[PDB]
């Protein structure tokens, strides 16, 4: 039973780690990139209306 | 003088149309991107909001990494390893949550 | 048309049906639209019909119908 | 490589090195190499690896 439970374990410690890693920092430098791109536009655009 | 100010002004209002168009098209994008990590995936997972506060290159080079190590570990599954694959496209991120 | 333009814009910035954004279907509430998200349905809005609104004017619409009636 | 931006170019470079990360683990003098190159403005370094 513990041979299979540490075995089992690793594994998905392992797999999940590398895909949230993986996947979430895409999806974060996405959501970064756009809030800077809207931060940007409204800089822009109060500087456009003064 | 007041003319000349005006010149800058119109150029930066052309500007400031670009940007607004990009970031529209932006977030059309992003409503589909978030409906597909709208399926319970978002909250612990594949958000991570401790990250707002970095760059795209630091997230793109940590992501390479990631993936070069993956890949490895989905060396298995061919229908998982095929996602990873086809998602490795940057030009289309929303392959990523899927997979 | 443009009381249906308004509602492809709405649901495509906010990602809710069509049939969730009747004329009453206030953003915030009925579409879930948050600041940021407000934001940028008013900037998508303005693209659309290529138009400009006023800071306080474009802030005051809140509400689908209310939308419209600065659009049109 | 003049055909493509840097962007990508640096994406090419990390994931090669991930892999390299990986398999490295066997020899200690390519992981020295590795551990002191990986850093961005030593070039010179990752040519030496
Ligand atoms: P959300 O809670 O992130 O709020 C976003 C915002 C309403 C603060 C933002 O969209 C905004 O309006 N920022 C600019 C405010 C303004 O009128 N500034 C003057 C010109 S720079």
């Amino acid at each position: 039973a513990i041979r299979v439970t540490q075995s089992d374990r690793d594994l998905f410690k392992h797999l999940i780690t590398e895909a949230t890693s993986y996947v979430s920092a895409d999806y974060m430098r996405h959501a970064n990139e756009r809030r800077t791109h809207l931060d940007e536009a409204l800089a822009l655009r109060g500087e456009l209306f003064g | 003088e007041m003319e000349n100010v005006q010149k800058k002004l119109r150029k930066l209002e052309r500007d400031y149309y670009q940007i607004r168009e990009q970031v529209v098209s932006a977030k059309a994008g992003w409503c589909a991107v978030m409906r597909m990590v709208k399926d319970n995936g978002v909250e612990r997972r594949l958000h991570r909001r401790e990250l707002a506060y970095m760059e795209g290159g630091a997230l793109r080079s940590m992501s390479d990494k990631a993936l070069g190590a993956l890949r490895l570990a989905v060396a298995d599954n061919e229908h998982l390893r095929d996602a990873l694959r086809l998602s490795e496209d940057p030009k289309r991120p929303e392959r990523k949550v899927q997979f | 048309t443009i009381e249906e333009r308004v509602k492809k814009i709405i649901g495509e910035q906010l990602g809710v049906k069509q049939e969730e954004v009747t004329n009453n279907a206030s953003f915030v509430e009925d579409l879930g639209a948050d600041s940021l998200d407000t934001v940028e349905l008013v900037m998508a809005l303005e693209e659309e019909f290529d138009t400009e609104i006023p800071d306080e004017e474009a802030e005051k619409i809140t509400t689908v119908q209310a939308a419209i009636d600065y659009i049109n």
